[PDB]
């Protein structure tokens, strides 16, 4: 369980139920919630021209940062990526619920490996899984962003992820964990779309509560 | 809007789940339900628990249809790939369905965890099939079991095919209950400039012999056109590929469409 | 003559060892089925049936044995069919029908194999065939249904009768995206019958059934 | 060799080559050599509707077993078949080079293992070839005959048999005798159409020096 | 200013660590390459050119280092091509470019690892790939030339230019069924460079080559 | 009939084969030549080796071409998988072709049975390679290779890729020779109705592979409406994918289009 005087916390106009800032103020509003409610999942589409969806990806992320950082907003962000370097491009700012932030200024201090952690898409599921476990529940009673900044990059993915009881198996139990501790975590994925087959598209979808897609940027939503 | 409500029929003794298919002998039944992502079908499968274990489905119609004249041990076993138990503990709740009328069986929480990832095929598909076994087993004769996105399996499990997952698990399950009714997402036929590829013709297959095994198959669809506030799809009603099993030979299911509006609350049917 | 021969081979008259049923979900094959029962029945010819069954869960009223196939390996079930017929050398002893309900859960590589085991003089076998259910040598080798076609002694092409404003192409096409139209699986429907004689001369020919008053008539194509 | 007083042989308009009679009388002069020179080999496909295609296999069979039945007519045919009623099926009767044969009546005396000899396709390709060498060199000096009456019917050729490096090397191994041994080997196979692929087809054509289509009985041919 | 831009990829002025070439059979890269090593010789960059060969049978006059890649297992491939290039860590080094005749020879699972590998401050890729010669995860898993756009951070798609009566849609459909029209495979020829600037903003722009003198124009499309 | 014959002419300095392709240190060249099941190569075969050993196809040509002033050590080697040597010494004795200009390797006659059957993949096609590095260890550097219908290789043993074939038999041999013709079977592209298939597109990756990496192709097809008497077929000569290796920038195919009568006897080109 978390906490009630959360600065990072408040109820969907929509729903009694709690919800989080995606770190991108007009984000917000259009998922319905003016924000993500905890125990959900967001799936951000974007075609190949980068980079929309990797700052929407910071942005959710350098959001639940600030909040650990001053009542309270304690949160933990858990990257699966290889890039490391994702720590140290997110964006630096300008109730405290959403910040407005800005893309040019990178974050005051440096993110630290209390504040967020990575995970190697590299590895077998099993493992993967046990890491992100493992994290939720050990930075018990704390906000939980689970970001995974670019779905099935090839660069990062191991070929035999793409099969499907690998990649699904993963999304499925990734989507058991925030259900699971729907009290207190919630995850953001991007992905491209120039590299993923159709079916495994209707897979993935399947897996998400919400779906996003990004024409350039506007946003065309599957609630 | 204030539309012209209808009451759900799919059977023409003007039932949606006639309760004769229940204490039958020697009968096994099968809906197949289809429906899209953007059209969730909680409320159907809610419906159908609430008629069965309260003899009309008081979330759906306006009426009451004719009921047996005293409150059996009617069950429901829920399973779900795709959800937690939560998600319709909290909706079974919310409609005032009473707790010991039905079982959640849940099959997303922990389940590539604990019971996919150091475990061969059959063994999975065999204790998947136990737990159905040991939850029918409570009153074998009168319960209904519902099942959420059993295809999944399909691609959770390394090189499942269509068959197998009949052979070992489908068919034994409906050789076990009264009922059965499985509920499946149809977004894999509904890519545009898509048709046919290898993994999908193995889970298209299962579409079709769900189908073909199926005495009845509702569809849920959106609007053909757009998103709309106060209209969610259609609703079809249509024959499966299979006879229904009874010694009634009279009884046929009642072709339809139906449009409907999932509401918060309820859910109401118009043409 | 034309309905006097349909008539002939769904009474088990007409002699035909494998009899292929091709159906889909527009139009399955279960009423043509007992259809050959009934005209079995009917035409004085009563002989035992041995239905075997993939997906088939409620035991027919009218088989004399029934197998559950499911869980059963290849040579197993070949055995379980072997022993309720007679042996294939007995010269005295009464004809039986097999029936398969679906020959789509059995392996491309043992069809011929599976025919070929059956196959016998005391014996007939009605087995269908899902037109709709998709499948190192495997590249080259025929496909189920190309291969069933070819192996069939007589074929019957079962296809909906239309009563709306589609015919049965727009209605295939409609089936491949699972878009379910209304009025498929009805108590009127058609079929296309291919007997091949003796010859090798094929016949062909069309018809409209009805398998509630069990009466059939030419199709005029 | 072979000797020259043989009847079966005959030198064809077209060339010096010694050829034989393919049984039919019709279907020789189509050829373009009145009959089928020796160390040659025909392919004839045929549609699904039997079984003219097998009435030309079993002519082709029979006119050997008449010739090696009274100078002299020596000849032996090799059956690559698993029907030994084969055999029991082929035409009776009615220079000596070409007869007219009566689909009607079987063959008069019924021909003994000495004539004519089976192997079946239910074997490897190493065996088969072995078979065939073998039986060529034991009965060296007569006239061969070699009959496939049903190239890859399913009922008789094993799924495996289907792979590329199978039928082809069979084929190819086939043909290889029919060149080595071109002095007095011939060839005849028969096909359906219908439950070949048409790459296999392209490939199984390759390996015969001519290739007869039958449509319904007209011939179209490709020398 | 979009011929400068070309130009400036051309000579390795415009630093891009890899540069994926697309061809057919109608007008295959080697011209381009050539324009490659003209432009870098011309505008003062001189740099050492490691060849690697899965089809290239004729040593190029203008490589430094030569691989025949035919024999050689994939890890081997990297190491050989690695022991030729500046250590990825020197950060005082000339700069190489390494010359790749076909990438179709390297298996779909290994071409990112590939890439990655080869991969250095010091280093710039040009590789070919074939667009008309064709390849349990491998069903999901992108084919060779989705990846290998995705991975590029230049592209340069050639094609032929049309002298006679047909266009390059035909032409393809000729080539498709390998029946050769005459005057392909020219001195002139066009081409589209797609370039993944630092935003993301790909541009996209045509051009006509004339590897005679080496002499280039945007295309007015 | 009485038609108006052509020489043939496939470079600028108006020759078949250019000797100076013969004496150079380092270069190799391929010519891909393509036929259809109908229209035989043999002739073309012939007419290269008669080129080449004795300085102009007298069989092809009425006039002769420019030739070096002496007689050389000019050798072909003709590899066949689908003929048997007695193909080409009957043809070649008929033409007139001395015996010692020429070798025949054999990949028919019983290439099954003591080359592929009990043998890896890389043994037949390092065995084969060797068969023609001993042949070319003669006269290494004015030898011609010609090879007919290596694509069967790719149907004949089991699970080779054309990238196989290539990388450990095509590359490997063209390294070792000045001139290699490569000829080759198109039936596969000339199927009604039939466009790519996996083995299918492993055999067609051959082709557009040979063409790539020749400098010069020669396609010999039937007339597209039918058959006839006085006319066999068309003779095409284009650009290959890869330039010509000589220090002769100037050097070019001259693209063009023939019509030829095979006659038993001779052969004639006319437009």
């Amino acid at each position: 369980g978390l906490d009630s005087s959360h600065v990072g916390v408040r109820p969907s106009p929509a729903t009694s139920q709690p919800t989080t800032s995606t770190g991108s103020a007009d984000l917000d509003s259009i998922l319905g919630h003016m924000g993500l409610p905890l125990g959900n999942s967001v799936l951000v589409e974007e075609q190949s021209t980068t980079e929309f969806h990797s700052i929407l990806g910071k942005l959710f992320a350098a959001q639940g940062i600030v909040h650990n950082r001053i009542r309270n907003g304690d949160t933990h962000v858990i990257v699966l990526s290889l890039n490391q370097m994702f720590a140290k491009e997110l964006p630096g700012i300008y109730k405290d619920y959403n910040h407005q932030f800005d893309i040019t200024t990178r974050l005051m201090p440096a993110p630290i490996a209390s504040e967020l952690t990575f995970i190697a898409p590299t590895q077998p599921v099993s493992t993967i899984l046990s890491q992100i476990e493992q994290t939720i529940k050990r930075n018990d009673k704390k906000l939980i962003r689970i970001v995974i900044p670019s779905l099935l990059h090839p660069a990062m993915y191991p070929p035999k992820m793409f099969e499907s009881s690998e990649i699904i198996g993963l999304m499925h139990g990734v989507r058991s964990l925030v259900k699971k501790y729907y009290e207190r975590v919630v995850l953001f994925a991007s992905i491209s779309i120039d590299i993923i087959t159709p079916p495994l598209l209707v897979l993935l979808r399947n897996m998400f509560d919400s779906v996003i897609n990004l024409e350039p940027m506007t946003e065309f939503l599957e609630r | 809007g204030s539309v012209q409500r209808q009451d759900l029929v799919l059977f023409s003794d003007q039932s949606v789940l006639p309760a004769h298919f229940f204490q039958d002998s020697n009968s096994h039944n099968l809906f197949f339900i289809t429906h899209q992502s953007c059209t969730q079908p909680l409320w159907m499968i809610n419906a159908l628990v609430e008629t069965h274990v309260l003899g009309s489905p008081s979330s759906l119609n306006e009426s009451s249809s004719s009921m047996l004249p005293s409150s059996t041990r009617s069950h429901a076993v829920l399973a779900s790939f795709i959800h937690e138990q939560n998600y319709f503990t909290n909706s079974l709740n919310k409609l005032k369905i009473p707790s010991n009328n039905y079982n959640v069986l849940d099959f997303l929480s922990d389940f590539i965890v604990n019971n996919i990832h150091n475990k061969p095929r059959d063994k999975i598909l065999s204790d998947v099939l136990a737990k159905f076994s040991a939850a029918i087993q409570n009153n074998p004769t009168d319960t209904i079991v519902i099942i959420e996105q059993p295809e999944l399996l399909l691609s959770l499990v390394s090189g499942l095919t269509c068959s197998e997952l009949n052979n070992k698990f489908i068919t034994p399950l409906l050789r076990q209950c009264k009922v059965l009714i499985i509920v499946s997402n149809s977004d894999i036929f509904n890519i545009d400039e898509y048709d046919a590829s290898v993994h999908s013709s193995n889970l298209q297959n299962f579409y079709k012999s769900s189908f073909i095994k199926s005495m009845i198959n509702l569809n849920l669809n959106p609007l053909k056109t757009g998103f709309a506030k106060d209209v969610t799809g259609s609703l079809h009603v249509c024959r499966g590929g299979a006879p229904i099993a009874t010694s009634n030979t009279s009884l046929h299911v009642v072709e339809n469409e139906y449009l409907y509006l999932n509401e918060k609350e309820s859910t109401k049917l118009f043409y | 003559n034309p309905v006097i021969l349909l008539k002939r081979i769904l009474s088990l008259t007409e002699s035909s060892p494998f009899i292929l049923c091709l159906d889909s979900i527009a139009q399955t094959s279960y009423k043509l089925i007992q259809e050959f029962v009934h005209q079995s029945k009917s035409k004085g010819n009563e002989y035992p049936i041995v239905y075997i069954s993939f997906e088939t869960v409620n035991k027919p009223s009218y088989c004399t044995q029934f197998i559950d196939a499911t869980q059963m390996d290849f040579v197993h079930l070949v055995k379980q069919i072997i022993s309720y017929l007679p042996a294939a050398t007995a010269t005295q002893a009464k004809k039986h029908m097999v029936i398969i309900d679906s020959l789509n859960y059995i392996s491309t590589e043992y069809i011929t194999r599976f025919l070929s085991e059956i196959a016998s003089p005391h014996c007939t076998m009605v087995a269908t065939y899902h037109k709709d259910i998709k499948d190192d040598w495997n590249n080259n080798y025929p496909d189920k249904l190309t291969l069933l076609q070819f192996m069939a002694t007589t074929i019957v092409d079962i296809d909906v009768v239309l009563t709306g404003t589609l015919d049965t192409e727009e209605v295939s096409e409609l089936l491949n995206e699972f878009r379910i139209p209304r009025g498929l699986n009805n108590d009127i429907f058609q079929l296309r019958l291919v007997n091949k004689r003796k010859s090798g001369r094929s016949l062909e020919y069309d018809f409209i059934v009805n398998s509630n008053t069990h009466e059939y008539e030419l199709l005029s194509t």
